[PDB]
């Protein structure tokens, strides 16, 4: 996994009225005709939860930074103050 | 069919003027003002 920050853009939207509960990841592999060989898949799986985020926009309209408002007290202080830099003091959160 | 899914079957666009106080309807957004050409740049998936 990299050590940078990249944002995701909406690729496709679809109108679908069906109910969805499970997904199955299709996989095809090289046929050496010796015929499918061994596999070396390297795909990762994660899941989403409701969270509150604070995002930063530049002059070209792209996203440069973000902060999660519930990770540690400093993040919540930044979330309450509505800023990215703070000074010394005591704050009520 | 009875409307149980989002509606998709249905289906004007008068001319365009600029630099004067006019009423505008841009895809459902209604308002009044003065229309002038700008120099801002949009990413190619943003409407307004």
């Amino acid at each position: 996994l990299p050590q940078g920050f990249s944002a995701l853009e909406p690729l496709v939207d679809l109108p679908i009225g069906i109910n969805i509960t499970r997904f199955q990841t299709l996989l095809a592999l090289h046929r050496s005709y010796l015929g499918w060989t061994a596999g070396a898949a390297a795909y990762y799986v994660g899941y989403l939860q409701p969270r509150t985020f604070l995002l930063k926009y530049n002059e070209n309209g792209t996203i440069t930074d973000a902060v999660d408002c519930a990770l540690d007290p400093l993040s919540e202080t930044k979330c309450t103050l509505k800023s990215f830099t703070v000074e010394k003091g005591i704050y009520q959160t | 069919e009875l409307l149980h899914a989002p509606a998709t079957v249905c289906g004007k666009s008068t001319n365009l003027v600029k630099n004067k106080c006019v009423n505008f309807n841009f895809n459902g957004l209604t308002g009044t003002g003065v229309l002038t050409e700008s120099n801002k740049k949009f990413l190619p998936f943003q409407q307004f």
